[PDB]
């Protein structure tokens, strides 16, 4: 992958993870569980049906072929209709393959970049009071329970608050 | 004590291609584009189309006599001409800018059938006896077209010049027909309309038509080896016509009040049936039920349908690569 | 002691789309689409613009007599045409291949009026009474085409053969226009060109023309229940023009030197004013002053355009999205 | 963001810089100032109008529609060359928004990566002699004046020179 | 001990252009345009072109006494027009429905001529002296096009009423020719046809022809001051042809049978030369021999060939930027 | 470069490097030398190889001229067919021209990402037991031979086995 995060550093995906794209899988005292990144999860589903509502916007016009019928004296300007017709025909069939085929390649490296930044943004509150594992996991350097899990997934934990217990534990 | 960041799998088997990828299985996806369809008519907007059947499009608005299923006002969403219509110009001959009139039939919603020129209009001749076996109605083996009258002199007489007028004072244009025969030989020629040059002449305020009879004998067709020059014309609104003629000429008898469509027109040629049902999307080779952007299945269509492409599919990913595990 | 990296804001409310996102404000973009017209015609490289007023295209190069003001020679840049121009064809009648005709003078910057046959052409006949109250002059109540002359007999005599022709020595193609008289009756075509078969006919070396009188009685217009069919043709440098007739001939006496032009050529059709301006870019709905590449304002256009699209807006960003601080 | 530091990590702009798009705002004894990064910025404004320019030369063609008349008995030839007009209207329509949205989008993106890039560019000279707030701010553990400033702006700093005095304030 | 991550670089100074950048040089690249041709024709699929030389498309197919060298049976892949060709039709006159005749015989691959008419087929008239020294033979001064006969009257008669048929019994469409004089004077007229209105009619299953002979004087062109009206049409599989004529006719005495092609159809205008080669892609500027997609050599081409367009190279980048060091 | 890495904080590419896009440079007391990533430089040579193919098989379709005459009668019809064909010339110009500067900018950030993704690999497993200098070079903090460097650059590096010589090594 372009961002190295899906089928990369991070080898493969949570069939346990139902209600989102990105999310955590935790584990402590109280046991373990999946869930979902809200935020990420929401920003990407808004943009990707945006680019689909796009994409078929763009598309909202049609060629229309007709018809008409010409005699045997207008050989030509029967075959000048036909090239026509097929002349945007090639055209529009050109147009939607080589986008779908662009666009899925696009897709795909947002979803990557988005489980890449999302990773990035919980190594680096955690910073050294974690151990990162290279798998996209971190094992603290100490108990982190429901509460703490918790703070880390929406932005909001406490490094400080941690620090020296995670001192000791660590060296 | 762990916390993990990851993605999204599942059971799906859907895959897309990529530029750099092809076969790339994905968690989520849509196709654009449909390949179904309901290989029948409709009705579009609530309109039926109307089913020539048996019958060609020359056939019908000329008026043969075997179409008279189809004879009178017409309303339709668009037209089914069948393939092996049998019943088209029965008299053998040309209709004049065929490919003109068929595209202008094709721009309407509607004919309401008139009578043009009532066969008192013309004066000093026989408009009795303009029948052919060529044209068989069904229940008789001689007879000719609903909106035309074949003129030929009384019993014992010499053609004299015939007029006719027509001042159209309604506010929709009207299409009406007419004709000039050719006969094989000069007896003929003479049995029928005299002796003689003879010239059918016709004029409005925007048209001018002047014909004479060419006698030559051509191959036989539906037994005969005579001709008829069929010619159409549509008389606007405010405009007059005027008809002259001193012989040869088939006379336009009922015409048609012309309702030009708003929407896009459509004439289908095809084998299809028509049922009792509603549709949005109508192609020539069925109906469309899908509010996809795209379609391959066919250019032809009329009402609001999806685009037409060459492709087989257009799936547009949407979730990420279906990593699962183990 | 500290060090920040970070980003331009601003206070830019200008937005712009991606695929991924509407109303995206950003720091610095640009416009590609012109949506403003100046509403009037002004000269394009500096060649004002032919304003055909009150007369149309036919009139015009007909010479109908109340258009004396375009009367000549001409140079234009393109052509004005006014949708409600009153003086077009005269004495009614239909001017063959009108649209080519339209097409070809389009195609040309400049015409150069001439005498091609004098009246004294034509021997053994009268070019005194060829007027008609159909085509009125603005001091005469009965005029003609500046360029045509209708030819009637002498007082008391018989139409003979006549016989004109011109040969082309010079560099330019030649647009000439002449005419076949269809009285209403044979006692209006005895009293003006006599009795016996009567034909116009006109032949180059890439040309034949062949006409007859066609006699019938057609709605009136203009007072008229005639009828003239108009020609054009255009004589190339080195081709000579024959012409024979024994009556029924409006003959081409007035013709034109034709300068085509290098250049895209237009007709407009619009009420627009033209001014004392230049421009570099001519709509048919008005003029662009623009470097802007795409345009929204119409596909008719002559000079130098940006590309017409249906587009409202067309904003590339150039800077980075806009998060000002507080 | 695809590389999550604009309005990701970073989480705003600032107004006060004015004479580039990408810079620093650096403290020290002799105060703070905001600065542009010239070589960054100018880069990005070089290619950004090189794809201004490059779209303007692509689309310095034009359809042209004629005024071309029909008569009555050419109602398939004029609905032919309607229908073409209307054609290549619709594939130039299509053409220049479907682009216009693509470029904003990568455009977007490129300034992105170019905020993203500096600040490694930074973290990468610094090292351990500077404290990564997270937030695209390094605070230092030494001294660092304004010629020192100017070394990490000009990718010239020198991290042995300090590294004793970062390293005895730090631990 | 180290471990360093890196990445190619070669001695390549070939480059490519990105949106974002001009001149980059790359360690990998490929062109996808074609800008090279071999300036002559080859066969397509192993079958030669058709080389007209010295004569036209009208001359070929008319049968032009100079035009003997291609006289009889025909096979193209395509066919090559030189552009200074002077055997054309050389007894002044047009063909009507040039283009769609040229069209017509483009959409094939063969002709298969055959005699339609013999001399035999006109009774009472003579078929011996039609020659003219506008149309020369290599050997003689005064002949005649191969596939049609100049018909007059037997040194003392009048013309009488002559009638041909031809019933179309193969599987094949026949193109066949014929033609109506137009004498310059009537002297000439009575000279060769006598005197009287005279007619030439034609008509088959689907097509009617009549026309009359057109007396006018008309300038000079390879001696002659008469016209001839050349015709063509094709007689379809099943359908007989019907002539009659009381003179003025230019009788179709060889016609052809065609085959109409599968593929794509060209005529090429050039002074390129024929040459004894193979090609999978002829271009009217040359031949192609290359594997790339795209092509700026010309849009005009028949067989298999890439995508023309107007850009001088297609390079994309498939290596990376290279940047070798020192 | 958008991923930074090529003419990046690796200012130079390796003519010594001849089987392959990517790969490494190593140094220990068996000698130097240049080896190729097979995996990286294999997925992104059959990528491209399919982006180009791609590429040419939607271009697979020709629009076709003709060598339709027309008369002096028939101007309107006779530019009606030069405006058509020369319509679809310049669409599919268009078309042409703008995928390939677009393709080429994308194809060349593909490398930039792989390089950066490779570096991300090889620091990742080494950890602290080696030094990054800045310029895509590691210096390890322990002793590491030809089977040692190998497992470096196919994934299998064993952290825990050079640790502590590392670590003395180090501190
Ligand atoms: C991100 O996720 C974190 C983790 O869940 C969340 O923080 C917790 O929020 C809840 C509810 O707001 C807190 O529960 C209250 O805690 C107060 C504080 O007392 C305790 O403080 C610390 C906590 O570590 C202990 O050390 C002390 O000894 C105390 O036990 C407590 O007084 C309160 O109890 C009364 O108040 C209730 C009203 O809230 C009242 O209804 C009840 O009857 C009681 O009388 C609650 O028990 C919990 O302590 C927080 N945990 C931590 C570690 O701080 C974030 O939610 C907040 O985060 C702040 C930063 C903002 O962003 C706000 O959105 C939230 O208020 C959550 N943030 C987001 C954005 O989702
Ligand atoms: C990136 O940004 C840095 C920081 O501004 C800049 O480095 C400074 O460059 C200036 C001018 O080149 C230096 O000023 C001269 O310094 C010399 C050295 O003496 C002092 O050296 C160190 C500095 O830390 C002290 O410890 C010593 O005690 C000395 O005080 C000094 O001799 C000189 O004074 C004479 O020379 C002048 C001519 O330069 C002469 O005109 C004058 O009259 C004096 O007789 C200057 O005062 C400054 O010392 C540099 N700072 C440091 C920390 O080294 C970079 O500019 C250079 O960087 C090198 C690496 C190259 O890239 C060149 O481009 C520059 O020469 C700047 N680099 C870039 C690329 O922008
Ligand atoms: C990635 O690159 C690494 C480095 O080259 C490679 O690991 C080496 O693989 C080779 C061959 O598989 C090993 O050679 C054998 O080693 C065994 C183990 O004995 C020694 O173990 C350690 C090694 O550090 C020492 O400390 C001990 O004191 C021993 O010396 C040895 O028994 C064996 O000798 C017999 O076995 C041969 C059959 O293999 C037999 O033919 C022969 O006659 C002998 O009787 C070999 O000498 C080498 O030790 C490995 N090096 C290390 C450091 O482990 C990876 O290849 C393997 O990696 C594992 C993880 C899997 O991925 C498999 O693909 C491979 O088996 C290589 N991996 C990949 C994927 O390319
Ligand atoms: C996935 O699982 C669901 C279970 O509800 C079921 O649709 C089927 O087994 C799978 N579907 C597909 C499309 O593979
Ligand atoms: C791969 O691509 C083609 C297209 O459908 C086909 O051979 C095959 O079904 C696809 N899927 C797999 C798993 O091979
Ligand atoms: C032509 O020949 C066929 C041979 O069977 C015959 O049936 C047909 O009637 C002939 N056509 C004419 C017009 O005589
Ligand atoms: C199209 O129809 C399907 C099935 O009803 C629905 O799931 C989908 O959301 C629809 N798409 C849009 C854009 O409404
Ligand atoms: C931004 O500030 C400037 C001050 O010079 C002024 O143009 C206006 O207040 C603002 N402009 C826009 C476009 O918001
Ligand atoms: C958002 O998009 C539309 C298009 O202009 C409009 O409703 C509105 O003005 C735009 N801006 C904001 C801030 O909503
Ligand atoms: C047709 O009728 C209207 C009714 O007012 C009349 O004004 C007009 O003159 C009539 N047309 C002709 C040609 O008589
Ligand atoms: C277009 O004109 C505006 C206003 O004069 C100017 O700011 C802009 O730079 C111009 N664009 C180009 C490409 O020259
Ligand atoms: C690169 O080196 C090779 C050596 O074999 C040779 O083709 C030439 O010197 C160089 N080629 C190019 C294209 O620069
Ligand atoms: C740069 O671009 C143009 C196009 O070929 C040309 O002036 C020059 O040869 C190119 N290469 C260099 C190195 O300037
Ligand atoms: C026209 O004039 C030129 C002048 O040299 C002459 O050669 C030519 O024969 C003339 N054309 C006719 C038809 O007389
Ligand atoms: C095209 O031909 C060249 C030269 O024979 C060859 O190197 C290249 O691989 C070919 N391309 C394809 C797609 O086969």
């Amino acid at each position: 992958g372009i961002f190295g995060a899906i089928a990369g550093f991070i080898e493969g995906g949570w069939t346990g993870m139902i209600d989102g794209w990105y999310g955590y899988h935790h584990e402590n005292s109280q046991g373990s569980g999946y869930a979902a990144d809200r935020e990420s999860t929401q920003k990407a589903i808004d943009g990707i049906t945006n680019k689909v509502n796009s994409i078929i916007n763009k598309m909202n016009t049609q060629f229309e072929a007709v018809d008409h019928e010409f005699s045997n004296l207008e050989r030509r300007i029967g075959n000048l209709n036909k090239r026509m017709e097929d002349g945007f025909l090639d055209v529009w069939t050109y147009n939607a393959e080589l986008l779908v085929l662009l666009e899925n390649e696009r897709t795909l490296d947002l979803h990557d970049a988005n489980v890449k930044n999302l990773y990035e943004k919980v190594k680096s509150q955690l910073r050294d009071n974690a151990n990162d594992l290279g798998n996209g996991c971190f094992e603290f350097w100490h108990k982190c329970d429901n509460e703490c899990m918790e703070s880390v997934k929406n932005g909001t934990y406490d490094y400080p608050k941690y620090q020296k217990e995670s001192k000791l534990n660590r060296q | 004590d762990k916390i993990c960041i990851g993605y999204h799998a599942n059971n799906s088997t859907t895959q897309v291609d990529t530029l750099l990828e092809k076969n790339v299985t994905v968690t989520h996806s849509v196709e654009l584009l449909e390949n179904q369809k309901e290989k029948r008519f409709c009705k579009i907007m609530n309109k039926a189309p109307l089913d020539l059947k048996d019958c060609t499009i020359e056939g019908w608005i000329l008026g043969n006599p075997k179409c008279d299923l189809l004879l009178g006002d017409q309303s339709w969403s668009y037209i089914v001409e069948r393939p092996n219509a049998q019943n088209g110009i029965c008299y053998p001959g040309v209709l004049n800018e065929l490919e003109e009139l068929k595209a202008f039939i094709g721009s309407g919603e509607r004919v309401e059938r008139f009578e043009m020129f009532p066969k008192s209009t013309w004066a000093g001749v026989d408009t009795s006896r303009g029948v052919t076996n060529a044209c068989p109605s069904y229940t008789i083996d001689s007879s000719f077209y609903r909106n035309l009258v074949w003129i030929v002199k009384t019993d014992s007489a010499t053609y004299p010049v015939i007029k006719g007028t027509y001042n159209n004072t309604g506010t929709q244009p009207i299409l009406y027909f007419w004709g000039v025969h050719h006969p094989l030989d000069t007896t003929v020629q003479d049995n029928l309309y005299g002796s003689g040059d003879k010239y059918v002449r016709m004029g409005t305020e925007s048209m001018n038509f002047a014909k004479s009879p060419e006698i030559a004998a051509r191959p036989a067709v539906n037994g005969q080896r005579s001709r008829i020059d069929y010619y159409w014309s549509v008389l606007r609104p405010g405009e007059t016509l005027n008809v002259e003629s001193n012989g040869n000429l088939i006379a336009p008898w009922y015409a048609y009040k012309f309702v030009s469509t708003n929407k896009k027109g459509a004439v289908f040629k095809s084998d299809l049936p028509i049922e009792n049902c509603d549709a949005t999307c109508q192609t020539i080779t069925g109906v469309l039920r899908t509010n996809k952007t795209f379609q391959n299945v066919s250019p032809l269509w009329i009402g609001e349908c999806p685009k037409y492409v060459k492709s087989e599919s257009l799936r547009l990913a949407t979730g990420l690569r279906n990593v699962p595990q183990i």
